[PDB]
RNA sequence: GAAAACAAUCCAGACCGCCAGCUAAGGCCCCAAAAUCAUAGUUAAGUGGGAAACGAUGUGGGAAGGCAUAGACAGCUAUAGUCGAGUCGGCCUGCGCGGAAGAUGUAACGGG
RNA sequence: GUACUCUGGGGAUAACAGGCUGAUACCGCCCAAGAGUUCAUAUCGACGGCGGUGUUUGGCACCUCGAUGUCGGCUCAUCUCAUCCUGGGGCUGAAGCAGGUCCCAAGGGUAUGGCUGUUCGCCAUUUAAAGAGGUACGCGAGCUGGGUUUAGAACGUCGUGA
RNA sequence: GGGAAGCCUACCUCAAGAUAAGAUUUCCCUAGGACUUUAUGUCCUCUAAAGAGCCGUUCGAGACUAGGACGUUGAUAGGUU
């Protein structure tokens, strides 16, 4: 997981979601693309 | 002179019973404090206690809005170093609803001997039963 | 849990067949006489009240005389309660006795007593404070407290600061002790290790709650 | 008098007395005088009641575009086939969200 | 010239500590040319940009000069978390054993000696670990007085000399 | 739904001055007159119990206190054996 103020999609397998008011990015292809914050 | 203050010996204290089920805590507490201080009577005197006795039943059913059930926190401090004790409304309403009502009405009553005298007239019980059937309280909704 | 009240009689040793020396304390038990049974209906909690020892008539007040007469047992030198559950109350009635056979060899028990009083003591003995230099220019400060706080912030002494004061003479419980012998004929329990208090003091033996 | 407390801020310039009335700044649920006042909306963050570059299908309101039931988009079958109306990608604009770690004790609405 | 010194005065005006500020210091973020055998973003990251703390060197002279007496050591502490060990997790250029980086977590614990007055620092040998800070750079009406800053004397240097 | 040496319980000690002053067992006191400001009123005469303290011999309790035991129906302390 990458915790960082700026979160963006890296590839076509990335998805932006909101959970309990927190912005996260989940990747089906690359686990290293998982992000949380901002 | 011509403006007369109420005499404590001549004051009459009635008894009322209130159900707290499905009511907002603060908007109930304002009326409770008003009636305890006696502002509703035309013989109101700031230095005399002219209120009435208020019994509160079903105290654990009191409600709060928003996310306050989880977010409203209650604090106290033991005078030992680093002794800060901290709790939540959800747990406090399950444990000691009387503390909930006591804090809510104390915050609104005056801070002094007269306020301490006034707060003693509020009786809070978790269940729907109270031990003051001898006083023949009348039903009051507020 | 249900327990026994006894008197500390002194320390000794027991030798095993292999020759190991086991230190032990002896507890003399005058069998406990039940005085009152408390219940949820009358008292709101479940306890068993017992008395032990003897007291001469001139030292028993009329109220205690009536209390003893209600249960029909002789007055003792003390009265103590044990909190109990529903199962323990079975077989227990006013006027009954608890001797010594309540315990068995090898059972782990807790022993509670009153510790020896050391009077008014200082930091070195009460709190294990360290002394300052005996030489090298130290004037009159060997066993003194030292610094007791910070500067103008906070400007006070924090409550609970360790200082000189009375030490000892308090209730103390020791856990994890083992029953080495249960002498019914002499009505004594021999337990391994040491227990609080001086010879002749009153002690309480209970089944261990950490097991 | 008001801004909790607060010379330099806002209102206002105290000759004395009154248990009379109207107003200024600021206010009207309780501490504490006065609306739990009336009609339209917005916010869900206790935002209100500290805050930056930057980040985001949060939620409203606007002026315009591509495509489309001679069948639009997303799913499924090997550019076609069954589903059966809205669907896409941008520009403004109101209120909200992360960015947000400190030392005695809640301690960033005076409190409830 | 005065450290052999003296009187009248000033926090109208310096040295310590407190206060305002945050250039400096420390920490956290934004962009991503490149380094990573290919791949910016496992680990780093050029040129530039935005913040936080009050932990450094500083700026100002608001309190104290009819006095707020201490560099280090000793004794005794209390708090913060930007976490040293122990506890729970994501990613990995994570086979295992061990690592790297990030998130949560402050309950407890978190060395003895040689040298110097040292705070530090280097060294020897241990430990699971020998954390970073605030509290008048905690603590001297609780102790010491080695450094430093009176009065004696000597060397190097400066001055004709004091 | 799961989920940490972290939070509340859990282990030990204190705790109803908790003025909200709580609960249980047992024990004790069951007499007459006068007056007036008509009241849990004031005075006298008669009675004072259940207990507590003073005092003493003392302690493994202790600065002084407090606390524990005992005081002839006695082993509390000293002596004696
Ligand atoms: C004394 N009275 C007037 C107030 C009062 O009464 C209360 C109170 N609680 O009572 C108080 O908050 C105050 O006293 C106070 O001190 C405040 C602030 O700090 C402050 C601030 O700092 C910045 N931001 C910056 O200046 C940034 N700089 C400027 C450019 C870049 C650097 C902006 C800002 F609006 C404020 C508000 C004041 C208010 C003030
Ligand atoms: C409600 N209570 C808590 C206060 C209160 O009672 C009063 C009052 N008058 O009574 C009020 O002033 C307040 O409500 C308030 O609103 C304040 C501010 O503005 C403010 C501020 O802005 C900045 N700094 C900046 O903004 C700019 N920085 C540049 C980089 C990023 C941000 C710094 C700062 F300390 C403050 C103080 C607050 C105080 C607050
Ligand atoms: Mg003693
Ligand atoms: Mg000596
Ligand atoms: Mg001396
Ligand atoms: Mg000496
Ligand atoms: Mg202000
Ligand atoms: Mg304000
Ligand atoms: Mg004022
Ligand atoms: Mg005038
Ligand atoms: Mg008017
Ligand atoms: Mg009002
Ligand atoms: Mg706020
Ligand atoms: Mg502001
Ligand atoms: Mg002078
Ligand atoms: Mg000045
Ligand atoms: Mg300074
Ligand atoms: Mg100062
Ligand atoms: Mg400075
Ligand atoms: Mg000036
Ligand atoms: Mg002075
Ligand atoms: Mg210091
Ligand atoms: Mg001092
Ligand atoms: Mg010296
Ligand atoms: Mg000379
Ligand atoms: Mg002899
Ligand atoms: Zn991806």
């Amino acid at each position: 997981m990458k915790v960082q103020a700026s979160v963006k999609k890296i590839c076509g397998s990335c998805k932006v979601i909101r959970r309990n008011g927190v912005i996260r990015v989940i990747c089906s292809a690359e686990p290293r693309h998982k992000q949380r914050q901002g | 002179m011509k403006t007369l203050s109420a005499k404590p010996a001549e004051v009459q204290h009635d008894w009322f019973v209130v159900d707290a089920t499905g009511k907002t805590l603060g908007r109930l507490a304002t009326e409770i404090a008003r009636r305890l201080r006696g502002k509703h009577k035309t013989s109101y005197t700031p230095h005399v206690d002219t209120g009435d006795y208020i019994i509160v039943i079903n105290a654990e059913q009191v409600q709060v809005t928003g996310n306050k059930a989880l977010d409203k926190k209650y604090y106290r401090h033991t005078e030992f170093p680093g002794g800060l004790k901290e709790t939540n409304f959800e747990k406090l309403v399950a444990h000691k609803p009387e503390e909930i009502f006591e804090r809510a009405v104390k915050g609104m009553l005056p801070k002094g001997p007269l306020g301490y005298a006034m707060i003693k007239k509020m009786k809070v019980y978790a269940g729907s039963e109270h031990p003051h059937a001898a006083q023949q309280p009348q039903v009051l909704d507020i | 849990a249900i327990g026994l009240v006894g008197r500390k009689c002194g320390m000794t040793r027991i030798f095993t067949d292999a020759g190991v020396s086991v230190p032990v304390t002896v507890i003399e038990v005058d069998p406990n006489r039940i005085t009152q049974i408390k219940t949820l209906e009358t008292d709101g909690y479940q306890a068993v009240q017992v008395t032990t020892g003897e007291r001469r008539e001139s030292r028993v007040t009329n109220a205690q005389k009536g209390h003893f007469a209600k249960a029909g047992v002789a007055a003792g030198r003390l009265v103590k309660e044990f909190r109990v559950t529903e199962a323990e109350l079975e077989g227990r009635e006013v006027g009954g006795t608890i001797g010594v056979d309540l315990f068995t060899v090898g059972q782990i028990v807790d022993v509670t007593g009153q510790s020896k009083g050391k009077g008014f003591q200082g930091g070195v003995k009460r709190w294990n404070f360290r002394t300052q230099d005996a030489t090298h220019g130290n004037s009159v400060s060997h066993r003194v407290l030292g610094s007791t706080g910070q500067n103008q912030t906070p400007g006070r002494v924090f409550k609970g600061k360790k200082m000189a004061g009375h030490l000892g003479d308090e209730r103390v419980t020791v856990q994890g002790l083992e029953i080495v012998s249960v002498d019914t004929e002499r009505s004594v329990l021999v337990v391994k290790g040491a227990i609080p208090g001086a010879t002749g003091g009153d002690v309480i033996v209970r089944p261990t709650i950490k097991a």
